[PDB]
């Protein structure tokens, strides 16, 4: 009856420090549709976060893109925090430049 | 090439928190172009792509009235489904609907679609003949009998073979600079040592449209299906998509591995390898 | 353009 979200955290363009970019958190494959997603900068919640309109795949599971514009640096850590009925506690996926 | 138009509806009950939310989105290929959300302060069918904005107020008013009508119908269907499955009024449930048409390069209908789901499971689907139904269970068989009695498939068939194909043709022309442009992937291979004995080769595809793509790793020309990590194709946020495929390779053996990329935007498939 | 809701329903 329920499917847990897959989570990818990545940037719109290849990251280089000091240049403007977009931080993406793609959640997909989940059911039901209610889901809570935060983008984090050094562990704290980013306020200006937009998301795509709810749609779904051929297997009926849902997907959403959360995104915000950011400027990466070498020190700043970014992450995506997701809660869903299938998850006992929120999952935090860290942004890795290389993935 | 070929093209498709799809509408997706989601109706989401929330007992104790108002009436079920109804959201609709429309797509051509991988490009969303309209949305409707009953939870918007002023619900309306709204543009989500530049080439639909030129449609006149009659278009937007007609689409808004239709989605309000659909919202009411699917709120009623959620109540009906509770009766069909002997379920209580206290739980939250979801109806989903997908329908639309596929056309070939010459704009003729290839295939029509109209399928529904209840709580993420198939419920009823119009068959490829656009005249009969497949019901998933004895509840959906009631709907099937109802729709057979009212000749619902005949109305869908007329829509799918007519207005659906004709509006898709119009949208494809109005948005031809984007809907009829394939953006090929920009590709490269990266290398990440894991240990003294192994390293990861990751084959990247970036900035491509449409989303359909094939990325494979071969070793000595043999596909590495079971040993390749393949992430789901993901949106970049600028229309385009991203994907990668990775293999763990023995140190020194990097050159036995080749990455193969197929995409609509590429005249010929690409073979890549790590180039230190 | 979306299909006109005929609202027979389930």
């Amino acid at each position: 009856i329920q499917r847990t979200p897959k989570i990818q955290v990545y940037s719109r363009h290849p990251a280089e420090n000091g240049k403007s970019n977009f931080l993406n958190c793609y959640v997909s494959g989940f059911h039901p549709s209610d889901i809570e997603v935060d983008l984090l900068k050094n562990g704290e919640r980013i306020e200006k976060v937009e998301h795509s309109d709810l749609s779904f795949s051929k297997d009926w599971s849902f997907y959403l893109l959360y995104y915000t514009e950011f400027t990466p640096t070498e020190k700043d850590e970014y992450a995506c925090r997701v809660n869903h009925v299938t998850l006992s506690q929120p999952k935090i996926v860290k942004w890795d430049r290389d993935m | 090439g070929s093209h498709s138009m799809r509408y997706f509806y989601t109706a989401m009950s929330r007992p104790g928190r108002g009436e079920p939310r109804f959201i609709a989105v429309g797509y051509v290929d991988d490009t969303q172009f309209v949305r409707f959300d009953s939870d918007a302060a002023s619900p309306r069918m709204a543009p989500r792509a530049p080439w639909i904005e030129q449609e006149g107020p009659e278009y937007w008013d007609g689409e808004t009235r239709n989605m309000k009508a659909s919202a009411q119908t699917y709120r009623e269907n959620l109540r009906i489904a509770l009766r069909y499955y002997n379920q209580s009024e206290a739980g939250s449930h979801i109806i989903q609907v997908m329908y639309g048409c596929d056309v070939g390069p010459d704009g003729r209908l290839l295939r029509g679609h109209d399928q529904s789901a209840y709580d993420g499971k198939d419920y009823i689907a119009l068959n490829e003949d656009l005249s009969s139904w497949t019901a998933a269970d004895t509840a959906a068989q009631i709907t099937q009998r109802k729709w057979e009695a009212a000749r619902v498939a005949e109305q869908l068939r007329a829509y799918l073979e007519g207005l659906c194909v004709e509006w898709l043709r119009r949208y494809l022309e109005n948005g031809k600079e984007t809907l009829q442009r394939a953006d090929p992937p920009k590709t490269h291979v990266t290398h990440h040592p894991i240990s003294d004995h192994e390293a990861t080769l990751r084959c990247w595809a970036l900035g491509f449209y449409p989303a359909e793509i094939t990325l494979t790793w071969q070793r000595d020309g043999e596909d590495q299906t079971q040993d390749t990590e393949l992430v789901e194709t993901r949106p970049a946020g600028d229309r385009t998509f991203q994907k990668w495929a990775a293999v763990v390779v023995p140190s020194g053996e990097e050159q036995r591995y080749t990455c193969h990329v197929q995409h609509e935007g590429l005249p010929k498939p690409l073979t890549l390898r790590w180039e230190p | 353009t979306s299909n006109l809701q005929e609202q027979i329903g389930w």
